[PDB]
């Protein structure tokens, strides 16, 4: 149920759920990225 | 933003919401094709509890794309901001 | 007023900001003292290569 | 139509392949087999209808926006402030109120606006621009809030400290502050947190002007970071370097907090051995802060689940007697009245003439 | 029940109508225990030492009294002022006496953290320490205002009868007990 | 930003009142600082491009 983004330039799981303004846990950074999916995607080696 | 609409008959999200995540936004690594939604945004129709109307952000293009990275950030005016990078 | 006014009650600071950013972003200026209203002063930097 | 080709569908939804439009319904997998095309605007090129409004009213509105442009906060603060102002401009009392009460009423709406965004702002910082005074503007401020009954948060302790601490000049060298006064901001703000958290649980925050607490904590934190360099300074000597004007209560808060920390100091034998006092206790707060949660629970006499009294100062002075049962009573109010008492309160004609002569 | 304590009373406020018009200048001229200023105010100020009270009498014939500890003492003092006016020569009479307010206070012998109360009773609580140290509670049953402090002392105002003060007291007892 | 701004401010160094002689408001020097960002608590931090 909780969601896990990773912070910019420190890359520690930032663990935000509420509608609070975006923020790192220790950094001053305001920028965060989503983590990759766990579903598999197949490719054609052409 | 609201999460995917699940079919009770399947316990899996409808086709147009297939790519979404629990938070209502698309998942890096996955494969988007035409007229599937990328963010499930909703706005206030009331401008007693506020009612809400659907107005998603959809992908429209010829071929499929893969999703490279998804960014979330904010201004000081409380306005959230999403950015996404698609690849072919 | 029966007592002197203070300028800090009106010494405001959004004007310079608005003018500068609008001129650079929009790309047309009106130096109405100089009487010139040129356009096409700015272009987005082409990152083709 | 609404129906499917022949039967009980009702819904209406879009479908299209190559830039057309059609109508999706559902009782079968059908578009109702009909659809319609779309006709659109564009390839050309939030009301008006703006009332004239009372001249004085718009004059006030102009003060609203000229105020919010000072702090240069994000625009929506201005617009919503205007909305609150217009809402307040709907009652006879405010309309007939003198313009000074109007000059203050613009201030309060901007204030509550910032409070909604938990945006830290203090009372005088507003009154600075408004020719106001504490009583004038505070009494009025209460009046509108009770009139409107709108929910508004309090000043949350940690919010104001960020902007207050950041205003100091201790973070760079300058001809007024050589390096021995210079300090790292991160350490100071952390230390102030570790002190203010004590202040609230030790009842010191409640019911007092909040800012003196911050000033005392910052002064002592700055000292304790280089006590050998900084023990020689003082309240004003420190503040005027930062061009800060200090609270007079800050002396009261200082005496209070040193009294607290020596009581922590005795809890540890390896602090007890030094025979600590006012002069010396300052250079060990770095030591105490590591174990403060143990110090408080070793120091308070209130060991109950819910040697030193952990109470606010208002009764740390202790009652002279612990509030025995009050003498709630009645009397006979119907007795006769002694006329002698009444005649004692009357001037004789000689005294009447004396007062007439004096007048 | 309460913790063995019922609030004390601090002040009484009452009014009475004397049934006739008065010459304020004469009364101030001849009263040892009176103060009046005709050029700014329309009523004469007087006091008595027992019950230790003050009275405010207008030229219109209405009177306001304060300083009493109980309603009987207010009524006695008002009758005393009526007698004072009578001996001054005016046809003063004691009519339509009514109590208007009284003040009560109590202490609970333990501290109270006001922040929690304002965080839980927003509809009634005011917490602006930078403006007034005490917390203001607007109670609806009875229509009473209670003033609360960190020491556990509580003050009550706005009642017409004493039962209102004690009613508000035991109404707030469970709330503060939380 | 290093020698022209100062001249242009110098050229308009003083404003004059409508009345009340010897009432005036004077600029004496002007600075331009280094880049930084607003934040929602009237507090600031430097930023990268
Ligand atoms: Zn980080
Ligand atoms: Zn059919």
């Amino acid at each position: 149920q909780p969601m896990i983004y990773i912070c910019g330039e420190c890359h520690t799981e930032n663990e935000i759920k509420s509608r609070d303004p975006i923020r790192c846990r220790e950094c001053g950074y305001r920028i965060m990225y989503k983590k990759r999916t766990k579903r598999l995607v197949v490719f054609d080696a052409r | 933003v609201m999460g995917p609409m699940l079919d009770a008959a399947t316990r899996k999200p409808i086709w147009r919401h297939e790519i979404l995540d629990a938070d209502g936004i698309c998942s890096p690594g996955e494969k988007v094709e035409n007229k599937q939604v990328l963010v499930n945004k909703s706005m206030p129709t009331v401008t007693q509890q506020p009612q809400y109307k659907d107005v998603p952000i959809t992908y429209k293009g010829a071929t499929d794309s893969y999703i490279e990275k998804v960014m979330i950030s904010s201004n000081a005016e409380d306005a959230f901001l999403i950015k996404m990078l698609l690849r072919q | 007023r029966a007592a002197q006014f203070d300028v800090v009650k009106h010494m405001r600071q959004d004007q310079i900001t608005n003018g500068m950013v609008n001129a650079i972003s929009t790309g047309n200026w009106s130096l109405k003292r100089f009487k010139m209203d040129r356009q096409g002063v700015t272009q987005v930097l082409s990152r083709l290569s | 139509r609404g129906r499917c080709p022949d039967c009980g569908s009702t819904e209406l939804v879009e479908d299209s392949h190559y830039s057309q439009s059609q109508l999706v319904c559902s009782d079968c997998g059908c578009v109702v087999t009909e659809g319609v095309l779309t006709t659109t605007f564009s390839d050309e090129g939030s009301t008006g209808e703006n009332e004239q409004v009372s001249r004085s009213q718009q004059r006030g509105l102009r003060r609203v926006r000229d105020l919010c442009r000072v702090l240069q906060l994000p625009p929506t603060f201005e617009d919503t402030a205007v909305a609150y102002y217009q809402q307040a401009y709907r009652h006879s009392g405010i309309r007939a109120a003198r313009l000074q009460k109007k000059e203050v009423l613009v201030g309060c709406c901007v204030l509550i606006t910032c409070r909604q965004h938990n945006w830290p702002l203090t009372m005088g910082a507003i009154c600075t621009l408004l020719y106001a005074d504490l009583d004038v503007f505070s009494s009025t401020y209460m009046q509108i809030v009770k009139l409107l009954g709108l929910d508004v948060p309090s000043l949350c302790l940690a919010e104001l400290v960020k902007t207050y601490c950041s205003s100091f000049k201790l973070f760079q060298a300058s001809p007024s502050v050589p390096a021995k006064y210079v300090e790292d901001k991160e350490k100071m703000l952390s230390r102030t947190m570790q002190l203010v958290e004590l202040a609230n649980e030790t009842w010191l925050v409640t019911g007092r002007h909040p800012l003196p607490v911050i000033t005392a904590a910052t002064f002592l934190a700055w000292q304790s970071l280089q006590p050998a360099d900084r023990l020689s300074c003082s309240l004003a000597r420190f503040c005027k370097l930062a061009n800060v004007d200090l609270p007079y209560p800050a002396s009261s808060r200082l005496q209070e907090l040193l009294a607290v920390l020596l009581r922590m100091a005795e809890q540890l034998a390896w602090l007890r051995v030094l025979r600590l006092d006012k002069r010396s206790v300052v250079k060990h707060i770095g030591d105490l802060l590591q174990h403060r949660q143990s110090l408080v629970r070793s120091a308070f006499r209130d060991g109950t689940a819910e040697p030193a009294l952990l109470l606010p100062p208002c009764m740390l002075k202790s009652p002279k007697r612990i509030c025995p049962v009050p003498p709630v009573s009645t009397v006979t109010g119907d007795e006769n009245i002694s006329d002698s008492e009444i005649e004692q309160y009357l001037r004789t004609p000689q005294e009447v003439r004396d007062f007439q002569r004096a007048q | 029940g309460p913790s063995g304590i019922v609030p004390q009373l601090q002040n009484i406020v009452s009014t009475v109508n004397l049934g006739c018009k008065l010459d304020l200048k004469t009364i101030a001229l001849r009263a040892r225990n009176a103060e009046y200023n005709p050029k700014r105010f329309a009523a004469v100020i007087m006091r008595i030492r027992e019950p230790r009270t003050t009275a405010l009498i207008f030229s219109s014939g209405k009177m306001v009294c304060t300083g009493a500890k109980s309603e009987e003492q207010s009524r006695l003092a008002a009758r005393k002022y009526a007698r004072v006016v009578q001996k001054l020569g005016f046809p003063a009479k004691f009519l339509d006496f009514k109590i208007q307010n009284m003040v009560g206070s109590c202490d609970v012998k333990f501290p109270i953290r006001l922040e929690g109360l304002v965080l839980t009773h927003q509809q009634f609580s005011s917490y602006e320490p930078e403006l007034f140290p005490g917390l203001i509670y607007r109670m609806i049953k009875p229509r009473i205002v209670l003033l609360i402090f960190v020491s556990g002392k509580v003050v009550l105002t706005g009642a017409k009868v004493r039962a209102e003060i004690y009613e508000a007291f035991e109404n707030i007892y469970p709330i503060l007990k939380g | 930003i290093n020698v022209e701004i100062k001249k242009i401010m110098k050229a308009n160094e003083k404003v004059t009142s409508d009345a009340d002689p010897m009432w005036y408001l004077k600029y004496l020097n002007i600075y331009v600082g280094l880049p930084d960002v607003e934040e929602s608590f009237n507090v600031t931090r430097p930023v990268s491009p």
